[PDB]
């Protein structure tokens, strides 16, 4: 037994994170931890986003159903009106009915060729579970998010989020709402491409209507390229040609794999979403 | 290199495999069952079947006599082999014996085997039996069999 | 009428109606004391659940080896399927293929592989021929091979299977064979049976045969799969249980005047009772003769 | 184990008795209910008499209401397990009774409704100064409807249903040390008719195994 | 001579767990009829070899009893009989051997 | 060494400063000791440091829990949820200073080796390199030693 | 899965009749090639 | 000394909501104390993994090393543990999840060698560690096969970027 408490105590430490590794706990909300002051954390959500919201809209934009329901319960059970708290119902329909509308417009104006159909799947895909909740948890609102439930599940979390933008639409306006739509939701966009966001079946098949709406020839797929026809790794180069004129081409392990290649290559040029495209103009307004 | 050696290499040398055979002999005339390992009792086998042979010599072959005074170290049984072993297999010119495989000796895992005479009054052994012939397979062969004799007929 | 994709949709929608059916009458779960009168394990008693438990079940209390050799049960003196949920106390007794009278045992077996058959024939067929499944005659295990009466479609006059389509049905049912489905066993009404086999003539018949035998008027069931069929008594457990199996041949009955009934033979052998490559050759030639159940 | 070591001043203090002074043999058909009985009754008063020299301020109309409530709360001990509240409820008879089936399962007991108000059918005590201590035995007839469901050490359905009460008509048996000072009615056992109906069936199937027969031996019918 | 090297665990490892120097499963192992315990196809029973054996036990002290000493092996054949069994026409002539039990039902008279 | 950590490749959280800059630093919670020498430093940071650093980063939550500690520390909280303990054992104030400075600059993501010091999202404008980029186009498209009409 | 043999599963009596049966099919098979040349031979 | 093997069957798991799939019965058994060899007994417990329980008996009843009795006695008691107490239906629905040996204590005892040397033995003990899982064994893993090789090389040749560049 070798005298000292230091060298003891700083194995406690070590073993008690050890244990914690073991038996990880389960998550809790940030608010039941220590050092969490509601009424500061709201106020500095608006400043990191450099918006002046409105704190009583802020704050019912965070209040969901759930939460009261399952508030008005707990009284019920401890037998204790003063819980007339407003839900972000009403915010969340003014805040996706404008989100949508205008991300349709920003997408109509940038991309004029894009069909309704591309621009409503890109409309969706913005305003999905998946974009929207990978925003939200890394804007804090998750923190802020009140809910019966945690963690929050993506269907009421994407619900806060649209509640949030709905309470900044009346405390600033709807120029001031649609860049912060833009700064959050259509930088979603940056690396993705057109089919990786609007899925598509058969683009040959939509590839011939688009022409037809073009007056264009039916497109002939030819073999432009081929390498290892014979192996286990062939390459193909399969181009489209209408009037003998090449629209498209593209790769692929099989000829009927570079053929519906192609045809998202040609879809692609027609629609404006070129991989090298004009960028996004993220600049202030003129 | 033991290309055509019939005979193990058992005991101290080639006297004292004779006399641990003689003893297992002796054993297995008196007892009509023993046990011993498997090596043993399958060399011990062959002696068994011609101390029989020389039993159907009768006792008043003098050579006969000479063999069974060697291999019987109790002179009890040689009135046995000539009186009750010999006339038993009267009708039999072989097979005077079988030999069965039993588990493992429990000390030191010997490979052991069971040694009778047929015929004798103690409870049988747990012989293998064939399947029986009203098994799937059987009564497919029989009708097999029907079949070939009805056509060699015809 | 009915595609027979949809025909096979109806008979499962009402064969496990009256399976769910029987299920609800049980009250609880009633015990039942069965007691083990087979020569090993003697006085072994199993407190069982009634019209839910199986002999099988009772074989998974002794060991793995009951499980795997037992291929039929003898409840009272009676032949009784490994699946088929006991109902009352009795006495049981495990049956295999090495017994030494394993009569009862052979017949099920046969009466198990020519039901796999007639699965692989109503399927095997294209949509545009007609299959219809007239029965499973009853012949002996002696005669070489197991039977199954099939009558087809007018077309198939003049046409006789070769033998690459002969050996397309044993590819089959191998496949069969590979699933490992359990023969489903479910005793019904006459009036139930009727109702699921309404749009096959033969089978309407074969039913009302079996009914009248009985007082009660009460047929047996069994279903491997999607394939339902009517059975003169209990089949094996599983489909596993085959090893070998090929269909030898097929045969015109006589006379044709009336129908052209067209009668496909097969022989098999179980894992258990497998036999040699030499053998098996030698069964498959007696099995493509023609048999006459007498 | 047995004995603690011979020729100790100390002595091992009990609690309570092991047993029933006096069995009471319900009659039969009582259920459908749901010169003798003189001599019963005044056996019984000569009993409640001695119990009431030790407590005065004590009445047999209030025991049935207070046996109910030992009954209810003991049996919500076992489902959380509160060994330390149960002692004071049962005496120690009865406690391994209780527990030692249960230790390693999850038992969900709740109390419904009391089809039939509790009766006092026999009060009895022992002879007087067995070891310097006096008990005092009630036994209180109950019909009440309650609700089981017992789970094994994997948290899977093992007994009884969670939703479904059923009627259940036993005789509690509870039992004070009247010397103690501390002493206070706690329940001791169970009386079980021999024409009380059988139980619900367990869910799983059971298999019996017969005689495990050595080589030498044979089976026998 | 010595090792040059101490030999490591992975090293060690791999000759120790190589499929050569594990057991191998066997597929010789079947279910005896008569009794139900287990058996290697080619080896007897081992529980109907001790049956047999704890009978031939008992007889053979019976036996001895009747023989009463060494060098006194008979020169006529041996019948053994039960309770309830009296001698026949062919087992005229013969030593017999009393059993105070039940014949088994797997000891056929002969 | 490299092999003996992780890695990752540079990135950002939502894309920050493409559309606007917000910062990844959410919070800060400071454990001074009223009367422990080795937080000297931590009282005079809180004096007169903490509430200028406040109205420069409005966006930040500072917590100062006065408490008996022996160890003081700071931790701070980022947008994307990791979670960072620093101490300031012993520091001066204007160490102190430069340290939580030095947070509120970083993005949050782990401090560990970096594949490479640079992203793109689109490293190609005029097309990818593949082995038919720069190779000629022959009539018919025929393979080399192949026979046109048989 | 248990290994096996031709005669494992055979009865007393069908042994004698299999052994007989290939034996018989094996000289029938053997005599059927006795006149090479009247079976269509090769060019010599 | 541990013993945490025979506290494994001390945990009481909570009750199962009504569609919550069932939890296989698991049992923890042991034997301390062995006077075997840990190096001869891992065989012995190597051969018996992952089969059921009727054949693990099977295997170790035919079995000539010394361990095997032990070992098939210590299944013997572990199946009957599994339904007298761990409320499993079936005794034969068992297979053989975990089954391995230990070092135990050692006694040392001194070998005389010639030339007044001498070298120390260990009496060697050994602890034999078994679990049963309620249910059929799990199926062995089937061999990779040529379309699984093919698909995994292809996947490899399809994940490689152009490295050390943009
Ligand atoms: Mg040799
Ligand atoms: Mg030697
Ligand atoms: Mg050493
Ligand atoms: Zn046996």
């Amino acid at each position: 037994v070798k005298k000292g408490f230091r060298a003891a105590f700083r194995f406690q430490k070590e073993l008690e994170r050890q244990r914690l590794l073991r038996c990880p706990p389960p998550p809790v909300r940030r608010s039941e931890k220590p050092n969490w002051d509601y009424h500061a954390e709201i106020q500095a959500f608006g400043h990191r986003l450099q918006e002046n919201f409105s704190l009583d809209l802020l704050k019912t934009a965070f209040v969901n159903s759930c939460y009261i329901k399952s508030e008005e319960a707990k009284r019920q059970q401890l037998g204790i009106v003063l819980l007339n708290l407003k839900s972000n119902q009403e915010l969340s329909e003014q805040g996706t009915s404008f989100s949508q509308t205008c991300l349709t417009q920003f997408l109509e104006d940038e991309y004029p060729d894009m069909p309704t159909e591309g621009i409503k799947n890109l409309v969706d895909f913005l305003t999905g579970e998946e974009v929207v909740c990978h925003v939200a948890r890394n804007l804090a609102v998750e923190q802020l998010t009140l809910s019966e439930e945690f963690p929050v599940p993506p269907a009421v979390l994407q619900q806060t989020f649209f509640a949030v933008i709905g309470a900044l639409l009346q405390s600033s306006g709807p120029e001031r709402t649609a860049l912060f739509i833009r700064d959050f939701l259509i930088t979603q966009m940056t690396g993705k491409e057109l089919f990786e966001m609007w899925k598509i079946i058969n683009p040959m098949g939509l590839l011939v209507e688009e022409l037809k709406k073009r007056n264009v020839s039916a497109p002939e797929s030819r073999l432009t390229r081929q390498s290892g026809g014979t192996t286990a790794l062939p390459l193909y180069f399969v181009g489209l040609y209408c009037d003998k004129k090449l629209i498209a081409e593209g790769p692929g392990e099989t000829v009927l794999v570079a053929e519906e290649e192609a045809a998202r290559v040609a879809l692609r040029k027609l629609y404006g979403f070129t991989e090298n495209r004009r960028p996004w103009n993220y600049s202030k307004p003129k | 290199i033991s290309h055509g050696r019939v005979f193990r290499r058992m005991g101290l040398g080639p006297e004292s495999r004779i006399h641990l055979l003689r003893n297992l002999l002796t054993g297995l005339v008196r007892h009509e069952r023993i046990e011993a390992p498997w090596a043993r009792v399958d060399e011990m086998r062959g002696y068994a079947e011609k101390l029989i042979d020389y039993g159907k010599l009768g006792d008043t072959n003098e050579r006969a006599m000479r063999m069974a005074d060697f291999w019987l170290t109790e002179k009890d049984l040689i009135p046995k082999l000539f009186q009750v072993l010999a006339p038993r297999y009267k009708d039999q010119t072989g097979g005077y014996t079988r030999m069965l495989q039993i588990p493992n000796r429990s000390l030191d895992r010997a490979k052991m085997a069971v040694i009778e005479y047929k015929g004798n009054c103690l409870p049988p052994l747990p012989l293998p039996r064939r399947d029986s012939h009203l098994t799937l397979l059987n009564q497919l062969l029989q009708g097999l069999r029907q079949d070939l004799r009805q056509s060699q007929e015809a | 009428q009915l595609s027979p994709t949809e025909l096979t949709e109806m008979r499962n929608d009402l064969f496990n109606k009256e399976k769910a059916r029987q299920l609800s009458l049980t009250p609880r779960t009633e015990k039942i004391e069965v007691k083990h009168v087979g020569k090993t394990d003697p006085g072994t008693v199993f407190v069982m659940n009634k019209n839910i438990s199986t002999p099988y079940s009772c074989a998974m209390h002794l060991s793995e080896w009951y499980c795997r050799k037992s291929i039929l049960a003898l409840v009272d003196g009676q032949p009784w399927d490994m699946y088929k949920p006991l109902t009352k106390s009795c006495e049981i007794k495990f049956l295999t293929f090495k017994d030494c009278d394993p009569g009862e045992v052979n017949k099920a077996y046969w009466r198990s592989c020519a039901m796999m058959m007639g699965c692989v024939i109503e399927r095997a067929f294209k949509d545009e021929y007609m299959v219809n499944l007239v029965r499973a005659p009853e012949v002996p295990v002696i005669s070489g091979a197991f039977c199954y009466d099939v009558v087809l479609d007018s077309k198939l006059d003049e046409w006789m299977p070769t033998k690459e389509n002969l050996r397309s049905f044993t590819k089959d049912a191998h496949a069969l064979i590979y699933k490992d489905l359990p023969f489903e066993t479910l005793e019904v009404e006459a009036k139930v049976a009727l109702e699921i086999f309404q749009h096959s003539k033969y089978k309407v018949d074969f039913i009302e045969e079996k009914a009248s035998q009985n007082p009660e008027r009460i047929v047996k069931l069994h279903r491997i799969g999607d394939f339902i069929d009517v059975s003169e008594g209990p089949l094996i457990p599983r489909t596993s249980i085959c090893f070998q199996y090929e269909v030898s041949a097929v045969h015109n009955l006589q006379p044709t005047q009336p129908s052209l009934i067209r009668r496909f033979q097969g022989v098999s052998l179980p894992v258990h009772l497998r036999a040699h490559f030499t053998i098996w050759d030698k069964l498959l030639e007696r099995s493509r003769k023609m048999v006459t159940e007498d | 184990l047995v004995i603690p070591p011979e020729k100790s001043d100390r002595s091992i203090h009990l609690a309570c008795t092991a047993g029933i002074f006096d069995a009471y043999v319900p009659p039969e058909g009582d259920a459908r209910i749901s010169t003798e009985r003189m001599k019963k009754t005044m056996a019984s008063q000569v009993s409640i008499r001695r119990i009431k020299d030790y407590d005065a301020n004590f009445k047999i109309k209030d025991f049935p209401e207070k046996a109910k409530d030992i009954f209810i709360e003991a049996h919500l001990c076992l489902n959380n397990s509160d060994h330390d509240r149960l002692h004071t409820l049962v005496t120690e008879h009865c406690f391994p009774d209780m527990t030692w089936d249960i230790k390693y399962k999850t038992v969900r007991w709740s109390f419904v409704e009391s089809l039939e108000p509790s009766h006092v059918v026999q009060v009895r005590c022992s002879s007087m100064m067995n070891q310097g201590n006096v008990y005092g035995q009630i036994t209180v007839r109950m019909h009440t409807r309650q609700t089981l469901a017992i789970y094994d050490r994997f948290g899977r359905l093992m007994y009884g249903q969670e939703d479904v009460p059923k009627d259940v008509l036993e005789y509690v048996v509870f039992e004070k040390q009247l010397t103690n000072p501390y002493g206070s009615w706690r329940m001791h056992t169970k009386i079980v008719p021999p024409w009380a109906p059988p139980k619900q069936p367990i869910l799983k199937t059971v298999m019996i195994p017969g005689p495990q027969l050595k080589p030498e031996e044979e089976y026998e019918e | 001579a010595a090792p040059k090297n101490r030999r490591t665990i992975e090293v060690n490892r791999c000759r120790r767990r190589n499929p050569q120097k594990l057991i191998k499963v066997k597929n010789n192992i079947d279910v005896c009829p008569e009794c139900g315990h287990l058996k290697q196809k080619h080896v007897l029973c081992a529980y109907c070899y001790e049956k047999v054996c704890k009978e031939t036990a008992e007889i053979r002290r019976q036996i001895g009893k009747q023989e009463g000493g060494p060098f006194k092996a008979p020169t006529i054949e041996t019948v053994v009989l039960y309770t309830g069994e009296t001698p026949s026409e062919q087992d005229q002539g013969k030593r017999i051997i009393e059993r105070d039990r039940k014949r088994p039902s797997w000891f056929t008279q002969n | 060494t490299a092999r003996g950590t992780p890695s990752r490749f540079l990135a950002s959280v939502l894309h920050n400063g493409l559309g606007r800059y917000v910062q990844q630093l959410q919070r800060l919670s400071f454990s001074v000791s009223r009367d422990g020498a080795s937080s000297r430093g931590a009282r005079e940071f809180v004096e007169r440091e903490v509430i200028d650093f406040a109205r420069r980063n409005p966006g930040v939550v500072i917590y100062v829990n006065s408490r008996p500690c022996c160890v003081p520390r700071v931790v701070a909280e980022y947008l994307n949820g990791a979670v960072r303990e620093e101490s300031i054992h012993c520091k001066s104030v204007e160490e102190i200073s430069t340290l939580v400075q030095k947070l509120a600059d970083q993005s949050g993501l782990d401090v560990i080796r970096i594949r490479k010091p640079f992203h793109t999202d689109n490293p190609s404008i005029q097309g990818q390199w593949h082995p038919f980029t720069n190779k000629p186009t022959t009539f018919r498209g025929l393979r080399p030693r192949e026979v046109q009409d048989p | 899965k248990s290994g096996t043999w031709w005669d494992e599963h055979l009865s007393e009596e069908n042994v004698p009749f299999i052994k007989q049966l290939v034996s018989d099919e094996d000289k029938a098979q053997l005599a059927s090639k006795l006149c090479p040349l009247k079976d269509e031979p090769w060019p010599i | 000394i541990s013993r945490k093997w025979e506290k494994k069957n001390k945990i009481v798991y909570p009750p199962q909501l009504p569609g919550e799939p069932r939890r296989p019965a698991e049992i923890y058994h042991c034997r301390r104390q062995i006077k075997y060899s840990k190096d001869k007994m891992w065989y012995l417990a190597k051969l018996i993994r992952g089969m059921s329980i009727d054949q693990a008996l099977a295997q170790l009843e035919f079995n000539d090393k010394k361990g095997a009795k032990i070992i098939k006695e210590v299944l013997l008691e572990a199946q009957d543990m599994a339904v007298r107490d761990h409320n499993v239906e079936f005794r034969s629905n068992l297979y053989i999840a975990e089954s391995t040996s230990g070092r135990g204590q050692c006694l040392k005892r001194i070998r005389y060698h010639g030339r007044g040397r001498f070298g120390i033995m260990e009496k060697v003990y050994c602890h034999y560690f078994v679990k049963l899982v309620e249910g059929p064994p799990p199926p062995p893993e089937p061999p990779k096969t040529a379309v699984a090789h093919a698909k995994e090389y292809i996947q490899q040749l399809r994940s490689r970027t152009i490295v050390h560049t943009l």
